[PDB]
């Protein structure tokens, strides 16, 4: 077996890190204080749990994360909360400035005072794993910190752990839910220092998660608890490939070969259905056939785009819960019969297809109901190219009155840095559509 | 449980069904069976369940050809862990409580939507399982003519929504439940709940342990049940959205702050928790906006000069409140806007 | 603000010596009516010369143009204001069109009846602020020149202008409107 | 925790730091003794952002006052709240600078500086971590207008990551009649503009027509503009010392609210205008504060808003105003449809709501925006500097110094640069 290292960073990263592993716990059937009734061994080696969560000679489990963030007022409540004998005082490190929405902070100013203390907590981790994998970043481009320090920490880890795979989980910044006018400035920036730095990269558009919340939950004002709470099910449908016996992208290996065809690439749309609530639980019972059909839906999309007007390059399919192949075969003849998708034929990768015999879990008195069946569909289409075009759109008009960027350059940055940023976003958004040339 | 394809212009790889195939082939392990549009008419010969699958721990038996509800009861007693059931869409036709007890002796969750069962065969139904949670009953026309006695006690959970027969009379009856945390009501056709026994600022015995409701769907276009629900001694959570009042307008949320303002212990609506912040802000634009009629009925900061009629105390009972928590509107907070030339 | 305070100063004291002459001004206007014509829907020169034109016609410059009826110097100005003011919808140039047409209404004639419709127009424009502005302007320019209504209707439309919210429903400002158009003689608009 | 360390120089610096630091304990509930004695909790939340907890429950001030003349000092040591200030926090000479910036940055300011650097860099040891330093100085005189210069320049050496604001009070000759003023106003902008963040212009024309119309005042004299720009400064400074959704911290406001480097200087203001005395009188609305917040009358400097475009709009409410209510009557004044609608109430502008009231009054309003009408006070003091440059008035005392007119042309070519941007920027395209 090998273990993996989930390290969380800024305000949103060390927010959905916590709902992922309460989420964890209440499906393993972990105790608040870490014990596991069911579990027949005090260390890890011949269970399954074993490769996220950490055994001891106490029966204590300490999650494998790494919790890093500059302001304590998140931390302060993160480990007074719930769940404060599980996590351990060591694993989350807090700071003693914010980088008030900045990028040259959160990599320059904030950046080197606590980057020289993360990797000899970190060290402490991957001396205990005997054979890691990789990272499971979690931050977000719009948060500063969460951009800059994420950035300089997986560019640090280039240089040590070099041998290693490397994911990640961004949340794309939405107007709405905007808390900083330099959103565009920050996110150009780390999506072209840590282009290289990410085998594969998640985005979860702060405007499709709300649109779910409000239309399919039924939810007035959706807050960031609730959207934690919905991206809670697509990282436990994701995870439960390595965390589980199954047989599909069970190594972080496995998903640059059989999602990220090529290296630049690495943007995979991602889509999860059903998505009932709480109070119509009982109310439809939705076959395999209706959640697999739901998933070329734009609206239930994880990122608002348009598949339909692009070709596809890779395509993995997940099943979890009462799914039986023969089910799944009709689905699979429905795809091609009712829907039509073209294929890269430049591309190696293809379409696959998986199930895993584990049931989906819900948080007590949550807002998702507890569904029989769900459904995960990654699909890597240039449709998401999309996504970056409106990004590029806001930052140059910014940039064309050069407005909020001495705040930059007077912080350890260059003027330069900004032109490079762009080229590589041109150079970018012109490959993704050589990529789809008839 | 026990038993190529291209896509545009590419093959599936279907990885791991042999190890699925094969974990579905062993019946002594399957802890969850769903037979949806599967044709189970009958239970068969018995014993035969009870030693091929002896661990069961939910059945989902909806959309089948269950004709009579002893078909049922029979598959519940080989099953002695059997925790959740699911019989919906079936027209059963349930015995005149001949049914024994003993065989839903662990039985957590029961759903019987669409089935055509009447109030009197609830209860004869759910005479074997006293410990029983959630019961759902949706699209049912059940009259609520009789109440329970030694039936129904641990009823965490009681859906009967799609049921357009139900009022004030017919809630009082299944009003003196001991638990009761939750009563779904959406699409029920209701629009007026009041309680008599209780006077302005007591609270009611009718639904105590009453903590989230759903009212959604229904004809609330007074501001007399949302004044109503204060009496109840419990209620930290309700939804009430596609209404009359609460429509998908843009000033709907105008409408939100009042609920606010008319239940004190509110700390969520709509699932969407309440953060102090917000109750202060509804309860000054409640204390706001009808700080007119609050003295074209009578009313003065100094307690000497007071005096308000029968009607502003039972259509704004909480306004005493929060003149004591926020002092009284002075005469310069009640003119926010007015036409000039 | 100081630059034009200390242009308007400079630019009258130059006036005062070419104000007796009437060809010097009758020169002045048409280089000015002519540069108008040039920079026609231009926001980069029509804006200024707009508001430059409400200052030099509330100092009383062209007061020799105003012993004459039908003036061609200010029927193509007016011509040109209209245009300049066709479907205008941004406030800050409706401003300095309102503040024109009624700076305008000191030349007689046909100008000075035609220029009252226009005003007419701007009290039931599409927002409030504009039928506020242009009530104001009216009641003003109704205070500064006398002998352009007579004495037995002038209280009528000083009573009908003061008591009347220009801010409110167009539904009722109709009414106001119509009012004031039968009494200063101006013909009833048509949409 | 964030602290702010706040420094005053100069006798206008101190007698309006002084009055700034009274109408701020006031507000909190903070007898002239040291203890506290308020009826709020809200008024403990961020006590410590211009406040260190020290033995006893104390409160001590974190005021840095350093004056040459040995004037003020003896005045805010035996004032009503002289007994806060800590005792060695007061630095100060004999002689002042006699009106001369070359004397006060580099021959007399300049020997006091040390003991500055020392008692700043005390003071802020004690600190868990520091945000970003403050001055209160007036553009007239030398120990004003030498010393914080001076010190502006000494402090961004050795601490460049932290924020540099200040509160220039531009004189004016209705309220003093000294003519080496213009050049002590013209060599402090130009350290002000290359070594400063922020400024906060507080200009004496407009207070002392302020006083001279809206007060009726007959005489106005300096303790009537310390009110006004103790109660702007009280007024401005709300969301660094109380709660709020708009958690806009000294960083984050500086760079949401000045796009360019070099442009940075605000027109603050302050509603309603009371006077000293008494106050109660009317209680004014929501309506009538925004109307009134962003009118010219009530601005404390002598520039239009409305003449000018806007870069950056801003506001502070205090009081029982609820921030739905504020957001209803801001939404409504970027819309021309909407009646009572206004053209200079500019749209993206930042809102604020407090619940502590100031003093004396139940509900107020503070306007801290960036119009480019503020060129007018720049250019103001161009002409009185080159009608006396042309003649080399006074100049021989700045020669003679050390000064040289190396400096005089560079800091009129500043001045000159700035104001042309200025004036190309108010003529920018709106979409
Ligand atoms: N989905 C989601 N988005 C969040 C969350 N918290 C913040 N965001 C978004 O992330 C961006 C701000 O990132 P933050 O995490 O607040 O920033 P940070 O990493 O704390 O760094 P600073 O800039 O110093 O505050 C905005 O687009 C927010 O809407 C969260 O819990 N979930
Ligand atoms: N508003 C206001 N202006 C003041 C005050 N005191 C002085 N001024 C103005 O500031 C200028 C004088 O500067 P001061 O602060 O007195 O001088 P200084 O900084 O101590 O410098 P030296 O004269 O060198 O000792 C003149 O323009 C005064 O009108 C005051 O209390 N309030
Ligand atoms: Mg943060
Ligand atoms: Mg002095």
């Amino acid at each position: 077996m090998r273990e993996c290292i989930s390290i969380h960073v800024g305000q949103a990263g060390v927010q959905i890190g916590n709902a992922c592993w309460e989420l964890y716990c209440l499906e393993h059937g972990i105790q608040p204080d870490g014990q596991m009734p069911s579990d027949k061994t005090i260390g890890g080696g011949d269970d399954s749990f074993n490769t996220f969560f950490s055994e001891t000679g106490a029966g204590k489990h300490v999650p494998r994360a790494v919790f890093v963030d500059l302001e304590p007022t998140v931390i302060d409540e993160v480990r007074t909360g719930t769940y404060r004998q599980l996590f351990h005082p060591e694993q989350l490190i807090t700071g003693k400035e914010d980088a008030a929405n900045n990028y040259a902070r959160g990599h320059y100013t904030i950046g080197k005072e606590i980057i020289d203390l993360v990797l000899d907590r970190i060290r402490k981790l991957a001396d205990q794993c005997t054979g890691l994998q990789g990272f499971l970043v979690f931050h977000s481009f719009g948060g500063g910190t969460g951009s800059g320090f994420t950035s300089l920490l997986m560019e640090r880890l280039s240089v040590d752990y070099g041998k290693k795979s490397k994911l990640e989980f961004s949340i794309y910044p939405a107007p709405q839910v905007s808390t900083a006018v330099v959103e565009p400035y920050n996110s150009i920036l780390t999506t072209h220092t840590t282009l290289e730095h990410s085998d594969c990269a998640f985005m979860v558009d702060n405007e499709a998660i709300y649109d779910i919340c409000r239309r399919n939950l039924d939810i007035e004002r959706p807050t960031y608890t609730n959207l934690n709470r919905l991206i809670s099910q697509i990282v436990s449908s994701i995870t439960a490939s390595l965390r589980f016996d199954g047989a599909l992208n069970v190594d972080l290996t496995e998903f640059q070969t059989n999602l990220v065809p090529y290296p630049r690439i690495h943007f995979p749309l991602a889509t999860y259905a059903p998505v009932i609530s709480a109070e119509k639980a009982y109310h439809e019972q939705l076959s395999v056939a209706e959640i697999t059909n739901a998933c070329f839906e734009p609206a239930n999309q994880m990122v608002k785009c348009d598949p339909r007007h692009g070709k596809y390059m890779a395509c993995c399919l997940l099943y979890r819960g009462d799914v039986v192949p023969k089910d799944v075969n009709a689905a699979i003849a429905t795809i091609k019969t009712k829907r039509s998708i073209q294929f890269v034929d430049w591309c190696p990768t293809g379409f696959k297809v998986g199930i895993n015999y584990q049931p989906p879990t819900v948080v007590p008195g949550g807002d998702l109901a507890k569904v029989q069946r769900a459904v995960c569909m990654l699909s890597n289409t240039t449709a998401i190219a999309e996504a970056w075009a409106r990004l590029d759109h806001k930052f140059d008009l910014m940039y064309a009155k050069r407005a909020f960027v001495h705040w930059y350059v007077g912080e350890g940055m260059e003027e330069g840095e900004f032109s490079e940023a762009r080229e590589d976003m041109a150079a970018l958004e012109k490959d993704y559509e050589e990529v789809g040339v008839d | 449980y026990v038993l190529i394809v291209t896509i545009g212009n590419k093959p599936v790889e279907t990885i791991g069904f042999d190890s699925i195939m094969k974990q579905q082939s062993q019946l002594s392990k399957l802890q969850e069976v769903s037979l949806r549009n599967c044709a189970v008419s009958c239970a068969g010969e018995k014993g035969g369940v009870a030693e091929a699958c002896p661990n069961i721990r939910k059945v989902d038996l909806s959309k089948n050809l269950l004709s009579s509800w002893d078909e049922v009861i029979h598959i519940a007693d080989q099953l002695r862990h059997l925790e959740v059931l699911n019989v919906s869409e079936n027209k059963l036709k349930f015995p005149s409580g001949s049914v024994l007890t003993g065989t839903l002796s662990v039985l957590k969750v029961l759903v019987l939507n669409q089935t055509g069962i009447t109030w009197a065969e609830v209860l004869r139904c759910v005479a074997g399982c006293p410990g029983l949670e959630e019961l759902y009953l949706e699209s049912n026309n059940i009259f609520i003519s009789e109440r329970p006695t030694d039936v129904l006690q641990t009823v965490k959970l009681l859906d009967l929504s799609s049921n357009q027969l139900i009022d004030e009379n017919q809630l009082y009856l299944i009003a003196h439940l001991p638990r009761l945390e939750q009563l779904i009501l959406s699409d029920t056709g209701i629009s007026s709940l009041h309680f008599p026994d209780a006077g302005i600022g007591c609270k009611t015995s009718m639904f105590p342990s009453l903590k989230y409701l759903v009212v959604n769907d229904n004809q609330i276009s007074q501001w007399s049940f949302f004044n109503e629900l204060e009496k109840l001694p419990s209620l930290r959570a309700l939804s009430c959205l596609r209404n009359p009042l609460t429509k998908e307008d843009k000033e709907a949320e105008t409408a939100r702050l009042l609920i606010i303002a008319s239940i004190g212990q509110l700390k969520t609506l709509n699932k969407c928790e309440i953060l102090p912040e917000e109750r202060r802000r509804a309860e000054l634009d409640y204390r706001k906006a009808f700080g007119n009629e609050w003295k074209q009925a009578g009313g003065h900061k100094d307690p000497e000069k007071n005096r308000l009629s029968e009607e502003f105390l039972t259509a704004h009972p909480r306004y005493q409140f929060l003149c004591l928590k926020y002092g009284a509107p002075e005469d310069w907070e009640l003119k926010t806007q007015q036409p000039l030339m | 603000e100081s630059t034009i305070r200390h242009s308007t100063q400079s630019l009258f004291e130059y006036m005062k010596g070419i104000q007796s002459d009437p060809q010097a001004l009758g020169s002045f206007s048409g280089t000015l009516l002519q540069i108008f014509e040039d920079n026609l829907l231009n926001e980069r020169v029509s804006v200024p010369l707009l508001k430059t034109l409400d200052h030099v016609l509330t100092h009383g410059c062209f007061d020799i143009f105003t012993t004459e009826e039908d003036h061609p110097f200010a029927v193509k100005l007016l011509a040109l204001c209209k245009k300049e003011i066709k479907n205008s919808k941004d406030i800050q140039k409706l401003l300095s069109g309102i503040a024109v047409f009624c700076e305008m209404v000191q030349f007689p004639g046909d100008v000075r009846r035609q220029a009252l419709l226009q005003l007419c127009l701007l009290l039931c424009h599409r927002f409030p602020l504009i039928r506020k502005t242009t009530a104001s302007q009216v009641y003003e320019t109704l205070l500064t020149y006398s002998d352009v209504v007579g004495a037995d209707v002038l209280d009528e439309v000083v009573t009908v202008l003061s008591d009347t919210a220009w801010d409110a429903e167009l539904a009722v400002v109709r009414e106001q409107r119509n009012r004031l158009c039968d009494l200063l003689g101006v013909p009833r608009p048509q949409l | 925790m964030r602290e702010i360390v706040h420094i005053q120089a100069g006798q206008c610096g101190n007698q309006i730091g002084a009055k700034f630091w009274e109408v701020i304990s006031d507000e909190h509930g903070i007898d002239p003794t040291g203890t506290y004695h308020g009826d709020s909790d809200l008024q403990l939340d961020r006590i410590s952002v211009y406040y260190n907890e020290a033995t006893g429950g104390k409160y001590v001030p974190r005021a840095i006052l350093v004056d040459l003349e040995p004037g003020t000092m003896d005045s805010v040591r035996s004032g009503p709240f002289g007994q806060i200030f800590r005792p060695d926090n007061f630095v100060f000479g004999q002689s002042g600078a006699g009106n001369n910036w070359a004397k006060g940055h580099y021959t007399e300011g300049a020997e006091l500086v040390d003991s500055v650097l020392d008692v700043v860099r005390k003071e802020a040891e004690s600190c868990d971590c520091l945000q970003g330093f403050q001055l209160t100085h007036s553009l007239g005189g030398g120990t004003g207008s030498g010393m914080g210069t001076l010190l502006i320049s000494k402090i961004r050496e050795e601490y460049p990551d932290r924020i540099m604001n200040t509160f220039s009070v531009v004189p004016s000759p209705k309220v003093s009649d000294t003519v080496v003023e213009p050049y002590n106003a013209t060599l402090s902008v130009h350290q002000l503009v290359e070594n400063t963040d922020e400024t906060y212009c507080i200009d004496n024309e407009a207070l002392y027509d302020i006083c001279f119309r809206t007060l009726k005042l007959t005489t106005p004299t300096y303790g009537d503009l310390n009110h006004l720009v103790s109660a702007t400064m009280s007024g401005v400074t709300t969301c660094l010392r109380f709660p709020g959704q708009l958690n806009a911290d000294l960083r984050k406001l500086a760079v949401n609210m000045v796009p360019f480097p070099r442009l940075h200087f605000f027109m603050p203001g302050f509603a309603p205008l009371t006077s000293r005395g008494s106050q109660q009188y009317r209680a004014l609305t929501v309506p009538e504060l925004t109307q009134q917040v962003f009118d010219a009358k009530n601005m404390m400097a002598a520039c239009d808003p409305r003449h000018g475009r806007y870069l950056t709009v801003a506001a502070v409410f205090r009081g029982r105003m609820s921030m739905k209510e504020v957001d209803e009557q801001m939404l409504n004044v970027q819309n021309k449809n909407s009646s009572y609608f206004v053209e200079w109430i500019p749209n993206n502008v930042k809102t604020a709501v407090c619940d502590i009231p100031p003093r004396g009054l139940k509900m107020a309003v503070t306007f801290i925006g960036n119009s480019t009408a503020i060129q007018e006070l720049f250019k103001r003091i161009s002409e009185q500097f080159t009608a006396m440059f042309r003649r080399k008035a006074f100049l021989h005392w700045y020669t003679g110094e050390g000064m040289d007119e190396m400096e005089f042309t560079e800091a009129e070519s500043n001045m000159n640069d700035l104001v042309s941007e200025y004036q190309q920027y108010q003529d920018a395209t709106a979409e």
